């Protein structure tokens, strides 16, 4: 029901991240959130690979994935 | 439905 949104943002990432490394770092970040289940670790690493206007779209992009609860805590941790 | 997991699988598949 909301799979297109993932591939849509993910697709945007590839467009804004031609390199493979940036993608490698992002992969580790996503795997961390799934394993650790902590949005605090995601915010930190996220900025590292999303500290640029061009990379910013990833911060807001991945968010939608995060559950409502983690969304509130995630949004709080983020500059907004 | 685990959206995060969906994106991870999407990438792994987009790799090949």
């Amino acid at each position: 029901m909301d799979r297109k949104v993932a591939r849509e943002f993910r697709h945007k990432v590839d467009f804004l991240i031609e390199n493979d490394a940036e993608k490698d770092y992002l992969y580790d970040v996503l795997r961390m959130y799934h394993q650790t289940m902590d949005v605090a670790v995601l915010v930190g690493d996220l900025k590292l690979v999303i500290n640029e206007p061009s990379r910013l779209p990833l911060f807001d992009a991945i968010r939608p994935l995060i559950p409502l609860k983690h969304q509130v805590e995630y949004d709080q941790l983020t500059p907004r | 439905g685990s959206l995060l997991k969906e994106v991870l699988e999407d990438y792994l598949r987009l790799k090949k």
